[PDB]
């Protein structure tokens, strides 16, 4: 047998490499540069025609299997990591591309949350997945994902990128280099997603709960006269060479707060753990609480894990969660690989198990016969 | 109006105009476009010029304000300075130990220091003094990086003394 | 190919999937009678090579070395093939003036042999987990 | 334009000798060391300097206007000297292009206003796109396209370059006639 390849198709970035390795070999933006198109189209797009999606995935998998990885597709197996409740037609297409065009031996559709649990070694743990599109949580108890007690909110990368763009356009101060030393607002109508992502990573950080709670009430201005903490210094960011955008200190520590803002509904990234944990079985409560896992690149943002764990323990004392989750000890697990590449590492650890892989995985001979991929929906 | 200096291997076949002031040990390559429109072109020793290099002192043609009384704006250039292929330059003051790359458009008022390099095929019209010992790379973005140590180019200049004869 | 606009007049392929492609890109199948596109045809892997130091490596050596050249290096700041410069060797880029001295990697006495990448921090924990799951899978 | 190469009428002033046509406008300072064995074209306002050179060009070589081919200086501890470059067979240097390259391979299409760096080797059957910067001491493999300010692998070329490029350079030469 040969070392099975691991792919993990995401909206922002795709993880790729081989099984039984310390981390992924290639990690790249999930896009393709088609002739005529100035900006490259995104390879994973939900709610489009199958033929157009088929062509994009055919183009992308080709780049992964030749330019990034150097190996024959037909020779060795595949371990496709994809999140639970991934759209039906997308997963059906992705398999149909691998089985028909590339003619792979067998694909294994592992849920990202159960794979993240294997990397630690613990059999039972709560898993939060703060991705690009949606920040999803799914309790895993001793190998069994509990779909009953699922939770998701659109407070990921996309929702954060959009919030940054909005704030920058309000307090817009750019030095074009054409008598634009004076503050010039909205010279460009929209900012490209590639720039916004680079600003987010380098400039913006996650504030402490004490400082963050003041920032929330400050921008609200709820019958108070200038009750904001002192912001960090303003950082100057180059746009397309000559144009120098002066990023305000307030924007850096306020953009993140949309994730941890209550917004009346009581629906934050913090609340989603406690909302799910309260809905879980009464016996499982204390085991899941003690074993928390925080995967996804959105949680890589500096000082996110401290704010989350703090915001949890504050929301615990709130009267809604005070009865059930009152006297619970919330402890976070530190996975071996980085927060972005926890999902991938599980699939590699699973891919190294050649004996179990072949049995669980769906063979091409079965797919060609039936034409029915197994899912958590009815058969 | 020419102040030719001995030791400097300025080639006669290169084009020169205006009230020029030539340096001690400068080496000008053929088809190197030097003009002294308003003020003179002051050249430091070891300031070699390679291929197309538009060095003009035409601030009266650029803006034409009819201001600053006389406004000579004398073009001062430093020592051990490499002008590469197709690089446009117009700097009233320019420091020693700096190497602009090929097809590099330098601004109308940009002051260069030591150990500083402009990116190849990169244009900078905006007026802004360059920090001490920092390099610019790429046209799409500037992406400024501070160098560890300044880079000298003496050996190259010294060898041209042997080549230029009978050419 | 590009100078003359080959991407204008296109030839059609017969089969399941119909594609409009330039004749320059397409291939004729001699075994049968039907020209087929770069898309339609199946791709294989023959040989691996480094784009800087053109050295044909075998398939077995690539798997051990993780599809990389030992001698050649690419700069991290910008994506370009580095060059060895002496004073006793330091690694430097031509496009950007990023050095190996900047990050604080010590100069090596031997040219190529000395340079190495540090071992992965969670490599020991990795093998222990594989062997546990391997026994459990068995 | 749509596969077919278009007409270009040259003026009376041009040095036509043994097939090799060289525009009189275009200076080539150092005629001794530079050599053009085949039926080469050098368009107006182009430079081929003899700064200790040995510039050998192809059978059907083409260099469009405002373009420079200068040899690079090798920074050697023994002796600093200009390395003699060798342009390959059927080489197409595009308009306003800068070339400081040592050993340019055969059957290559160098793009418009693209700066190739010092001591840069190009292997046969490659293509550099327009507005691109190849840094000093870089190599480009066959059937490749290098682009961007970094100057890195963009993709692969069509399989039939060796056969196709012959038609392009020979057609341009044949189509390029006096008025
Ligand atoms: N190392 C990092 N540091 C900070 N932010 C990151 C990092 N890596 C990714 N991100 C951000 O977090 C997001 C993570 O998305 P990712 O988990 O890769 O995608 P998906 O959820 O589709 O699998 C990216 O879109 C990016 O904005
Ligand atoms: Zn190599
Ligand atoms: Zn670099």
């Amino acid at each position: 047998e040969k070392t099975a390849v691991v792919i993990d198709l995401g909206e922002a970035f795709t993880k790729c490499g081989f099984a039984g390795e310390t981390g992924p070999r290639c990690i790249i933006p999930s896009v393709i540069k088609k002739a005529g198109m100035p900006k490259p189209i995104k390879v994973v797009q939900y709610n489009i025609n199958t033929e157009e999606l088929y062509s994009y995935l055919k183009e992308f998998i080709h780049i992964l299997y030749f330019r990034h990885l150097l190996v024959n597709p037909r020779d060795r197996r595949v371990v496709v990591i994809e999140s639970v409740l991934c759209p039906s037609h997308f997963r059906e297409t992705l398999t149909r591309v691998l089985f028909k065009y590339f003619e792979v031996p067998s694909v294994l559709l592992a849920p990202s949350h159960l794979m993240a649990l294997l990397t630690l070694g613990i059999n039972s743990a709560m898993v939060l997945d703060c991705g690009y599109r949606e920040s999803l949580v799914l309790p895993i108890y001793e190998g069994i994902p509990v779909l009953n007690c699922w939770g998701a909110l659109p407070l990921g990368g996309k929702a954060l990128h959009k919030e940054l763009e909005t704030q920058l356009l309000e307090q817009c101060t750019v030095d074009t280099g054409a008598a634009k030393e004076q503050s010039l607002p909205s010279v460009m109508g929209s900012i490209p997603e590639g720039v916004l992502e680079d600003i987010k990573v380098r400039t913006c950080f996650v504030s402490d709960l004490t400082r963050g709670l003041k920032i929330q009430a400050a921008k609200f201005n709820i019958d108070g006269n200038t009750e904001r903490p002192s912001p960090p210094p303003n950082v100057d960011y180059p746009l397309d060479g000559e144009k120098i955008l002066h990023v305000l200190g307030s924007i850096r520590d306020s953009v993140v707060e949309i994730l941890f803002e209550q917004d009346n509904e009581e629906k934050s990234v913090a609340t989603l753990i406690l909302d799910s944990l309260m809905q879980c079985p009464i016996d499982t409560r204390k085991q899941l609480a003690e074993n928390l896992v925080i995967i996804g690149g959105t949680s890589m943002l500096p000082g996110f894990l401290h704010r989350l764990l703090a915001e949890i323990r504050y929301l615990v004392e709130k009267p809604k969660y005070k009865k059930t989750l009152g006297t619970k000890t919330f402890r976070i697990h530190t996975p071996p690989a980085k927060a972005n590449c926890v999902a991938w590492l599980g699939g590699a650890i699973f891919g190294a198990l050649q004996d179990i892989l072949g049995s669980r995985s769906v063979s091409k001979e079965y797919y060609n016969q039936t034409g029915r991929i197994p899912d958590w929906c009815s058969l | 109006s020419v102040k030719i200096a001995p030791g400097a291997v300025v080639c006669v076949e290169s084009e020169i105009r205006g009230d020029v002031t030539i340096g001690p040990r400068t080496v000008i390559h053929p088809k190197a476009r030097i003009i002294a429109e308003a003020g003179p072109i002051v050249i430091g020793e070891g300031n070699l010029i390679e291929e197309q290099a538009l060095i003009i002192n035409a601030h009266p043609d650029n803006i034409t304000p009819d201001a600053e009384d006389s406004e000579p704006k004398p073009m001062i250039i430093g020592t051990n300075n490499v002008f590469e292929v197709g690089c446009y330059s117009q700097a009233m003051k320019m420091g020693d130990n700096n190497v602009i790359e090929s097809k590099a458009y330098v601004g109308r008022n940009v002051i260069l220091t030591s150990g500083c390099i402009i990116g190849a095929c990169c244009n900078l019209n905006t007026f802004e003094v360059i920090p001490e010992n920092t390099v610019i790379y790429g046209a799409d973005c500037l992406r400024r990086v501070q160098t560890e140590r300044p880079q000298p180019q003496t050996l190259q200049l010294d060898f041209l003394m042997k080549i230029l004869p009978n050419y | 190919a590009s100078l003359l606009q080959s991407e204008r007049v296109l030839y059609l392929v017969q089969g399941e999937k119909k594609v409009r492609a330039p004749l320059s890109q397409l291939y004729f199948c001699r075994y049968c009678s039907e020209l087929r596109s770069l898309e339609c045809v199946s791709h294989e892997v023959d040989s691996h090579y480094c784009p800087s130091c053109l050295e044909n490596m075998p398939s077995a050596e690539a798997k051990l070395k993780k599809n990389r050249c030992a001698n050649c290096f690419d700069c991290p700041g910008c994506m370009h093939t580095l060059s060895t410069r002496a004073t006793a060797y330091y690694l430097a880029c031509g496009f950007c003036r990023w050095t190996s001295r900047d990050v604080g990697m010590a100069d090596k006495s031997v040219a190529s042999g000395g340079w190495q990448e540090p071992d992965h921090p969670h490599t020991q924990r990795m093998n222990k987990l594989i062997e546990y799951y391997q026994q459990l899978a068995q | 334009m749509e596969l077919g190469e278009l007409l270009y009428n040259k003026s009376e002033y041009i040095e036509t000798a043994s097939g090799n046509k060289v525009s009189r406008q275009s200076v080539l300072c150092g005629s001794q060391n530079i050599v053009l064995n085949g039926k080469t074209i050098v368009m107006n306002d182009c430079i081929i300097r003899g700064d200790l050179a040995n510039v050998r060009v192809g059978r059907h070589c083409v260099v469009k206007s405002r373009s420079v081919i200068r040899p690079p200086f090798k920074k050697f501890s023994k002796g600093v000297a200009f390395f003699p470059l060798h342009i390959g067979d059927h080489v197409f240097i595009e308009e306003d292009c800068v070339v400081n390259a040592a050993q340019i391979g055969s059957y290559v299409h160098v793009g418009k206003n693209c700066v190739i760096g010092r001591r840069c080797v190009l292997k046969d059957c490659c293509k550099i796109l327009d507005n691109t910067v190849l840094p000093p001491e870089t190599v480009v493999p066959p059937f490749t396209v290098f682009s961007g300010c970094p100057g890195l692998f963009s993709g692969e070329l069509p399989e039939c370059t060796q056969e196709l490029m012959i038609d392009v350079t020979k057609s341009y030469y044949q189509k390029f006639l006096p008025l």
